[PDB]
């Protein structure tokens, strides 16, 4: 069984590296799709629900204005994100189906995840019970086992980036901060509530920041609010580095013990960063009832299934004013995006 | 309560990076 995990990850790395070295490009075009509705705001343009004309399949299409990407100095991040998305393959990662570009825009067409993001569900429901939180947490644990085995650090875990699919399972989205990192890296990035102390303290850091963020996520899912919050980020940062955390009285002893070991300011003590790696987390008492293989196969009954009345249902997304998508008659920023 | 303090923080909505 342990040998089965090693074999799986070795094959996953072989597959990843092939696609990483020889990325796909230009695998569809804009007039293969009908635009249906704006699903959300993307970093550089709309995220659209679209319908593939030949198949009738629905997808989420991210539209990125090339001139805006260049203006905000995000060329490398944008190229890197697409390069990652086209190379990875794991059940709890969003799936890039097509990508292409035209005179004005870059396009990433993903599998449409109709439940929207976890954040809204969590704020509506208030908090998740520990079984419910554990179901989601187990998926993140496996996803980080996968990503870290590829030397990818994720760096933006938060409920805002966890989409819920029709079966109630997670698909992680937004790889804008993800980086291939075998050793240390130094960029200040992430979301204040989820930053590990060593990021705040301007140290070189490693994949252990993702395991800290898992602790924050588990805490927020189970409490309904994050462990460190304040009016302004600077006050949040003061709490994060302080070494102090308080738990709701309804947290189980097992939950508190796991969280003390993930929200560990001392890197030499933090679960996920020790000699036994991810297995310190997977073997912890809080996860004793978790069937890791059944989770990976999506065989566990989900605690929550989002409303979804057939393909094209957008009831889990906000409404946005619809504007025409204008493509210039002249190419913009061609050289910068040759690799896309 | 801690929950009331969270509401008072003004950071109950979706959170941007950086
Ligand atoms: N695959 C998808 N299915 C459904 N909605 C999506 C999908 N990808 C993105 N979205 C919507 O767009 C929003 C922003 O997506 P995100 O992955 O955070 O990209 P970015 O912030 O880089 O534009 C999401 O919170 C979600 O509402
Ligand atoms: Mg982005
Ligand atoms: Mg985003």
């Amino acid at each position: 069984e342990q040998e089965s995990v090693k074999e799986f990850l070795a094959k996953a790395k072989e597959e990843f590296l092939k696609k990483w070295e020889s990325p796909s490009q230009n695998t569809a075009q804009l007039d293969h799709f009908d635009r249906i509705k704006t699903l959300g705001t993307g970093s550089f343009g709309r995220v659209m629900l679209v319908k593939h004309k030949e198949t009738g399949n629905h997808y989420a299409m991210k539209i990125l204005d090339k001139q805006k990407v260049v203006k905000l100095k995000q060329i490398e991040h944008t190229l890197n994100e697409k390069r990652i998305l086209q190379a990875v393959n794991f059940p709890f990662l969003v799936k890039l189906e097509f990508s292409f570009k035209d005179n004005s825009n870059l396009y990433m067409v993903m599998e449409y995840v109709p439940g929207g993001e976890m954040f809204s569900h969590l704020r509506r429901i208030g908090r998740f019970s520990e079984p419910h939180a554990r179901f989601y947490a187990a998926q993140i644990v496996l996803t980080f086992e996968y990503l870290h085995s590829l030397d990818l650090i994720y760096r933006d875990l938060k409920p805002e980036n966890l989409l819920i699919d029709q079966q109630g399972y997670i698909q992680v989205t937004d790889f804008g901060f993800a980086k291939r990192v075998k050793g240390r890296t130094w960029t200040l990035c992430g979301t204040p509530e989820y930053l590990a102390p060593e990021i705040i303290l301007s140290k070189g850091y490693n994949k252990a920041v993702d395991w800290w963020a898992l602790g924050v996520l588990i805490y927020e899912m189970a409490a309904g609010y994050p462990p460190f919050f304040a009016d302004q980020p600077i006050q949040i940062y003061e709490k994060i580095v302080s070494g102090k955390v308080r738990f709701p009285s309804h947290f189980s002893s097992d939950l508190k013990d796991l969280l003390r070991n993930l929200l560990q300011v001392d890197l030499t003590k933090r679960f996920g960063n020790l000699k036994n790696g991810v297995n310190d987390i997977k073997n912890h008492k809080w996860f004793a009832t978790t069937d890791w293989i059944a989770i990976y196969q999506r065989k566990v009954e989900a605690p929550f299934i989002p409303k979804f009345k057939g393909p094209g249902d957008t009831s889990n997304f906000d409404d946005y004013e619809e504007e025409e998508i204008r493509v210039s008659i002249n190419e913009k920023c061609g050289k910068e995006f040759t690799e896309f | 309560t801690t929950y009331a303090d969270f509401i008072a923080s003004g950071r109950t909505g979706s959170r941007n990076a950086i």
